[PDB]
DNA sequence: CAGGATGTATATATCTGACACGTGCCTGGAGACTAGGGAGTAATCCCCTTGGCGGTTAAAACGCGGGGGACAGCGCGTACGTGCGTTTAAGCGGTGCTAGAGCTGTCTACGACCAATTGAGCGGCCTCGGCACCGGGATTCTCCA
DNA sequence: TGGAGAATCCCGGTGCCGAGGCCGCTCAATTGGTCGTAGACAGCTCTAGCACCGCTTAAACGCACGTACGCGCTGTCCCCCGCGTTTTAACCGCCAAGGGGATTACTCCCTAGTCTCCAGGCACGTGTCAGATATATACATCCTG
């Protein structure tokens, strides 16, 4: 009962952990499905090999955690802390990719 | 007759291999007669920016009491530094990760 | 027409077959009969009696009309005689307009 | 004014045409207009000299109305039930319309300006030299034709409008003669003037009588 | 194999954001952050496919992806030269 | 004689006050109609082409008979002809981003008309019922483009047509068309041929019956341009002096080809023969003949006989031409009997050689 | 039969090795200068490809290269790259 | 074929219709036959030059292309001076007067 | 031999130059060789995607009533299409300007 | 003297067969002839780096036609090459 | 009293005719002479090109016409409707060529 | 010598207009000149870096536009 | 709500310089031919994608209590927008001028090509030591009184 | 101002697998020679960058003043965050099948290189018509009452 912290402390905490951190972070067999998937409306019959796959989730990742690190800066300017879906609709504006 | 060869890199004083640039060069379509200036200045260049990228290691891994240097270590080495960041920042160096960093006004 | 013997050289009383035209001037102007006969002063003054004979002088002379107007009253009857109940087209009859501007008269004192 | 020399032809007109006021004028197509209708004058030209003239009265319209010369050998009444050119037809036969165009031959020319309502038109022929010339209000158009030597033809004019008329003012003939001929080359080197009469001791007798039997030539170009 | 989209879990999306250093979530970003990464994918796989057939292979390989991420601008040091 | 058009041209003049009066009964009906087509996904741009009046009113003597057309603007199109017949087309899309128009009325690759008649007679008829302060009806089909035709009460009536606007440049089969240059200038022409024009929906027709899936071009805003604007000087009847009789001489001709028409229909030799080949000979006479110099309301009468004698020499040779396709023969045998041809010009060159004796019957 | 396969690895180590001398390196951190060396090789073999239709010459030669090196690397570093290719036209010249 | 022509002497201006192919002396004979005198007591000048009657006038250029309706060209006569040619005894016609400036 | 010189735009049925094309990737140091085809296929994508521009930009000039093309009327077709603007997506054409929008909260 | 050559009259012919009636300034011409020289480079760019990717000696329409579709987006890449192969076999069908 | 304006209403006539014309808006002559003074210590006694001075200029145009758009969408996503020098801090960073 | 004050105030305020903005701060003149001066900074030091290959005293329009496109910025108009 | 004052749209009429043409001629695009070697094919083989199995326990889905972040509404005085009067520096038309880039004849120094030799670097087998990993004792910082 | 979980900073011993070293050999880099045209130069010429001089009026500077925006504060109630429970689906280690990517031999038809000829582009230079400009009038909108 007692020891329960003061909210916004354990999400300070937690960030600290994954940014010492440098493993990949989307569950890997679930991503690997995919991709075979969305491939099927360009092509037919067609093999992959463990590399293609594996430098394809490093693709991924690596834009997804560097597109949250400056909707993050938008939402401050805003004078919040809560991310919310009209701040990375600005961020993916600024960044030109429209 | 057949006197003893020398190395034509070191007849241009590099490290990097004049001959083998110049077979890339020349059978490459990138120029017609391959005045040695360009098998030389394709070779030449290259010599201290292939070690900046594991020279700026020593701000990694001596520093962090590793003696096999790996990966993470040439990430920050090419992530960390002023310069280098601008000088070659369009890139993803795969398993680097990411710097700490934490805005002020979030904290307590 | 060769060898113009006529029997008697020609007709020269009662069919007179040239008539002798001279002008107040004295140019002379012969004409065949029917060139003659054409003015009709001339057939009148023709069937006056006397001059059927073969002893007439068959004679006028014009003191009324100088010798170029005389002259086109004949290139006149010449050119009609000839073209009177042609098929073919008849030829123009241009005249001086320089000198024909009295030649009207002729009209009433030849009957022309 | 003096007695013309033709009537319209009671035996030569058309079966649709009425013939009036002594047969100096003439009447076409009194109801129906239901083909084309067309007379001759009563006499045949190819002998001497001729000059005649026309007045208009109904308003001018339709196919085509036309004054000309012709052979004998034309129809009237070939048609009878259709609208035609019956004159210019033909070697045979020549004519004007009012929209100021001939036909020959079976073929046209434009010639003139156009004419209508009460208008005045008149033609003189020269059979000896073969030829034929046009006037309209006392003033000439030009030389219509010639090389016409010694064919016979009849004067024509042609209609095909509705309740239409015409009417001849003056027709007229002569001989070739001095009082003709001298006459046209005098005129042809005077024709700037309104008169020729001008500067002449000549008597005015004869001066009334070439009005009668010239009265065109001493008066207009 | 169909509808692998929704195996991109709300806690995976949140381990992302740990590492852009946000704090506080709206539950409405977890259907924005599948919209965003569709067309990131579409875009890459859809030039592997050409350069595949261009070598007329029924197989894709590493350097086919670093071909393909190489030709618009997010070029990666790593599996290939 | 002139008085008897001048005449007619009152009597004709006088009745327009009535086709006021009933254009408000049809207003109604158009505005509930359109406010109808705008909610359905294959019409939400439909609207009326002749803004600011209406309707057309294209018999003269029938002043409760109106048209009205639609344009429904269509983004870029392509076409090709139906066997060199020079004027008719297939239509076809291209690069279009993702904004579907209907591609539901595509067949294979044509825009089907009879698909997009199809639609448009039901969605009409099932609307209609529905008009509860007025007796109206959709009455039977007749043709190719005025597929829909509507009556109100027992009186004021409407033939409704759609057309495809497109904001391109015209066709290459219309290049030497239109040739207006010496009439009002090169300015004006390059300023008319920068406007849109229209496909109007229409069968081709053979002895197997008739290709059915065909468009056909259509000019009649540029047309009214002309007509409203006829002068070398802009200000030709601007003013009371400066007016002509280009207008008076065309309806006059209008009229006529209604007269003999209402004289023979028994025959049916002449039903063949429309106001729009009166236009379009009229179009150019006004080519042949254009200073304003000579359209003096004093002359009438030559301008008017100049019509009939242009008109009879076009229909003796079968040959008569669109003014904006210059090849295109209206007056062919595969369009119209040589019978029927040959009997108009006995007809016409009758009432010509009998003054006009149908307009006395007014 | 063998199909042979080559790499810079030797060239770059001889002037790293010179400063590092106490350390080795995991295969993983071979293919980031491998890649890098590599990708600078046919982005300036396309700048040489341009530089000689720029001022006509068919013979290339290190001066026309020269510009390029300034240019890539920014701050004092334009003047170690270019120093490299430059200390380079001395000897050569004279066999 | 027969040739309009026009024979001068003295009073005499004579005009005549000749067949083209007669000989100069068949023009002689015609003299004779109007003028008396015999064809051998007469002579024949052209412009103010002799000319021998064994010629036809077609030969010595009078023809069709002289014979104009209006212009039939002229002949000089001769009654002989007992041995010779005589005068050419041509003498003036009236003047003709000028067409005034009201003509012009 | 030398017969007549019949030029290969005509018989491929272009506007664009079969002839300089081929010389083109010859002398520009693309490769050692180039194939029969490439000049042919190079010339209809080029022939294409130039037909396509042009009509759209024709349509904005014209319901703007000019005799002529001019570089705003460029701009307001290419900027304004939804693959187009994505072809060329980095390029400032020189004397263009922007086209208009504000944003609604300042209304 | 010194000559200089463009793809100034062939754009032109092709205005002049979809606009055949509207004209062009001269600056207006300068930006479509800049715009013709960046896509052939491009495409040719990706096809002389295919031919390395695959090891061959030419350029040919094999290689055009897989650039034409990896540079070109949407539904421009599938109309054009369709102009592409149409063209060809009018050559050598000839 | 005569006429006045309300504040903000002569603001939007003005954003609307800007955004509808085509040319420079810095003067000629004061930007060559930055340009000269700028290069005067990279190398000196340089010559330069008219055109060379026109390529600079409009570069940069498009360079803050194009910054202060993404500033305005920063300004307007934090509730103000005035831009200050924070805003401008922001664009630079999330556009990210830093 | 200054000539970064030659970038007048409404100058300035033009920029911001066509950029689409309705109300500016009074700081923000100080903020731009530190921002125009470190472009520029950059573009004249590719350009004249370019100038010495091509042999010339003068610096050329093409100069300009190479270091452009090695920036990211490439601009149809001036011919190449 | 009506009525005034102001800024924008438009439509002739004027004038001048930018675009579409005609032509002299020259140099680069078609015609013919042939001598090699790049690419096409048919046959081969073996390693590496593929699909399957039970399994351990790490990780995801669910729920539930309540703290403080998101946000509406209220007060407010300072900073900026509108507009009038003065005055100063960009833009214009015309002169000069010589510093520098472009063209070219010519000749000699440099790089492509070749055959024969042998040194540099690549592929395959080996083995110990660098840096992980399992238990773990010590040492901080937030959250309540 | 005292507590107590999470590590975490640092440590012990253990373990293994991967990177650092050695050998065989073959194929690609070099020596020595021959050869042909690129480009390094000395002159010439003529055009484009720099510099100067008045004039005009356009717009940058300086000021007053009113008002609506930016800025602060308060209350409250939504909407996440931090914890325990039940479970379901990764990662895992291992396995049997067979598909096509990677390698060779050999044949030939496609291309480059050559010579010749000649017609389609290029540089040049006159004309005229498409748009810029001025002035007058029609119209649509904002603001105070
Ligand atoms: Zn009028």
């Amino acid at each position: 009962k007692p020891h329960r912290y003061r909210p916004g402390t354990v999400a300070l905490r937690e960030i600290r952990r994954y940014q010492k951190s440098t493993e990949l972070l989307i569950r890997k067999l679930p991503f690997q499905r995919l991709v075979r998937e969305i491939a099927q409306d360009f092509k037919t019959d067609l093999r992959f090999q463990s590399s293609a796959v594996m430098a394809l989730q490093e693709a991924s990742e690596a834009y997804l955690v560097g597109l949250f690190e400056d909707t993050n800066l938008c939402a401050i300017h805003a004078k919040r802390v809560t991310i919310m879906p009209k701040d990375i609709q600005l961020a993916r504006r600024i960044r030109g990719e429209r | 007759a057949r006197a003893k060869a020398k190395t034509r890199s070191s007849r241009a004083g590099l490290q990097f291999p004049v001959g083998r640039v110049h077979r890339l060069l020349r059978k490459g379509n990138y120029a017609e007669r391959v005045g040695a200036g360009a098998p030389v200045y394709l070779a030449a260049v290259l010599e201290y920016l292939t070690a900046e990228i594991l020279e700026l290691a020593g701000n990694a891994a001596r520093d962090n009491k590793k003696t096999r240097i790996i990966p993470r270590h040439l990430q920050l080495a090419i992530r960390n530094d002023e310069e280098l960041n601008k000088l070659l920042g369009k890139v993803t160096i795969a398993q680097g990760g990411v710097l700490p960093n934490i805005q002020a006004v979030l904290l307590p | 027409m060769d060898g113009e013997e006529k029997t008697y050289g020609g007709c020269e009383g009662p069919d007179a077959m040239y008539v002798k035209l001279i002008s107040s001037d004295g140019h002379e102007f012969i004409v065949k009969r029917e060139h003659a006969l054409t003015s009709g002063t001339i057939k009148a003054m023709l069937s006056g009696p006397g001059q059927f004979a073969e002893n007439e002088t068959n004679e006028v002379n014009f003191r009324e009309i100088p010798s170029h107007v005389l002259s086109k009253v004949c290139m006149y009857f010449t050119y009609k005689v000839r073209y009177t109940n042609s098929s073919t087209e008849i030829p123009e009859f241009p005249i001086a307009p320089e000198i024909a501007l009295e030649l009207l008269m002729a009209a009433n004192f030849l009957d022309c | 004014d003096e007695y013309f020399d033709w009537v319209w032809d009671d035996l030569n007109k058309s079966s649709a045409t009425l013939l009036s006021c002594d047969n100096r004028k003439v009447s076409f197509h009194m109801e129906y207009s239901c083909g084309t209708a067309a007379i001759r004058g009563t006499k045949e030209l190819g002998e001497g000299q001729h000059f005649w003239e026309i007045k208009m009265t109904s308003p001018v319209y339709g196919t085509d109305m036309m004054v000309g010369i012709g052979t004998s050998d034309v129809d009237l009444d070939k048609y009878r039930h259709t609208f035609c050119s019956l004159l210019g037809r033909d070697e045979d036969s020549w004519g004007l319309s009012y929209t100021g165009l001939l036909h020959h031959k079976g073929d046209k020319t434009s010639f003139s300006s156009r004419f209508g309502q009460g208008s005045i038109i008149g033609v003189h022929l020269d059979t000896w030299h073969g030829t034929l010339t046009f006037f309209k209000n006392r003033k000439c158009i030009g030389v219509a034709a010639t090389k016409l030597q010694n064919k016979r033809f009849y004067p024509m004019v042609c209609s095909t409008a509705a309740r239409s008329s015409m009417k001849v003012t003056r027709s007229c003939a002569s001989a070739t003669s001095l009082q003709y001929l001298c006459c046209h080359r005098l005129r042809q080197l005077r024709p700037d003037s309104g008169d020729t009469l001008e500067g002449l001791p000549l008597p005015p007798g004869l001066k009334q009588v070439l009005h009668n039997k010239l009265g065109w030539v001493l008066s207009m170009s | 194999l169909r509808d692998n989209i929704q195996g991109i879990t709300k806690p995976a999306i949140r381990r992302l954001a740990r590492r852009g250093g946000v704090k506080r979530i709206s539950g409405l970003i977890y259907e924005e952050t599948r919209g965003v990464l569709k067309v990131f994918l579409e875009n890459v796989i859809r030039d592997a496919v050409t350069y595949t057939e261009h070598a007329k292979r029924k197989t894709v390989t590493a350097m086919d992806v670093v071909y393909a991420l190489k030709r618009q601008g997010r070029t990666l040091y790593g599996f290939g030269g | 004689g002139a008085s008897k058009l001048r005449a007619v041209l009152e009597k004709l003049k006088l009745s327009r006050d009535d086709i006021s009066t009933a254009a408000g009964m049809v207003k109604g009906v158009v505005d509930h109609l359109l406010l109808r087509l705008k909610c359905d996904s294959a019409f939400r741009g439909v609207g009326l082409l002749n803004t600011g009046s209406y309707y057309e009113h294209v018999k003269i003597s029938a002043p409760n008979e109106f048209d009205v057309m639609f344009k429904l603007e269509v983004p870029r199109i392509q076409l090709e002809e139906y066997s060199n017949t020079r004027a008719y087309y297939f239509v076809k899309f291209k690069r279009n981003p993702k904004e579907n128009p209907l591609s539901q009325f595509l067949e294979g690759e044509i825009l089907s008309a009879s698909k997009m008649l199809s639609k448009f007679r039901k969605i009409i008829a099932e609307e209609i019922n529905d008009i509860k302060d007025t007796d109206v009806i959709m009455k039977a089909k007749r043709g190719g483009s005025p597929a829909v035709t509507l009556l109100i009460s027992e009186k004021i009536s409407v033939d409704i047509t759609l057309a495809l606007e497109s904001k391109s440049s015209w066709p290459a089969s219309t290049q030497e068309g239109l040739r207006i240059q010496n009439w009002l200038s090169a300015k004006v022409r390059k300023q008319l041929r920068l406007k849109p024009f229209y496909l109007v929906p229409k069968h081709a027709k053979e002895g197997n019956g008739f290709q059915e899936e065909t468009w056909r071009l259509s000019f009649s805003h540029i047309e009214k341009e002309i007509l409203n604007n006829h002068g070398k000087s802009k200000t030709c009847c601007e003013n009371k002096e400066e007016k002509c009789c280009r207008k008076d001489c065309l309806k006059l001709m209008k009229y006529l080809l209604e007269q003999l028409k209402e004289r023979f229909k028994d025959k049916a030799h002449l039903d063949k023969f429309s106001s729009y080949h009166v236009k379009t000979a009229f179009f150019h006479v006004c080519t042949q003949n254009p200073q304003d110099s000579q359209w003096d309301r004093k002359d009438l009468g030559l301008c008017f006989d100049n019509c009939v004698t242009y008109f009879l020499q076009c229909l003796r040779t079968e040959k008569l031409e669109n003014y904006f396709i210059p090849e295109f023969n209206l007056f062919s045998s595969n369009l119209i009997d040589k019978r029927s041809k040959e009997f108009l010009t006995k007809q016409i060159e009758y009432e010509r050689n009998n003054e006009f004796p149908v307009f006395d019957e007014f | 039969k063998r199909s042979r396969k080559e790499s810079y690895s030797v060239y770059v180590y001889k002037v790293l090795k010179q400063v590092h001398p106490d350390t080795g390196i995991s295969s993983k951190a071979m293919g980031i200068m491998n890649s890098f060396v590599n990708d600078i090789f046919e982005r300036i073999a396309g700048e040489a490809s341009r530089l000689a239709h720029y001022n006509k010459r068919s013979t290339i030669t290190s001066r026309e290269i020269q510009t390029a090196v300034r240019l890539l690397l920014p701050g004092e570093l334009a003047k170690h790259a270019v120093s490299e290719g430059t200390k380079a036209v001395t000897k050569y010249t004279s066999s | 074929m027969d040739v309009f022509l026009m024979i001068r002497r003295h009073k005499t201006t004579i005009f005549t219709d000749a067949k083209e192919s007669s000989t100069v002396f068949e023009l002689k004979r015609i003299v004779e036959g109007i003028l008396k005198r015999p064809p051998d007591e007469q002579r024949l000048y052209k412009d103010d030059q002799l000319l021998d009657d064994g010629k036809t006038l077609g030969e010595c250029g009078f023809t069709s292309q002289t014979a104009r309706p209006q212009a039939p060209a002229t002949v000089g006569l001769a009654f002989r001076a007992d041995d010779t040619f005589e005068a050419l005894c041509i003498e003036p016609f009236s003047s003709p007067p000028e067409l005034p400036d009201v003509m012009k």
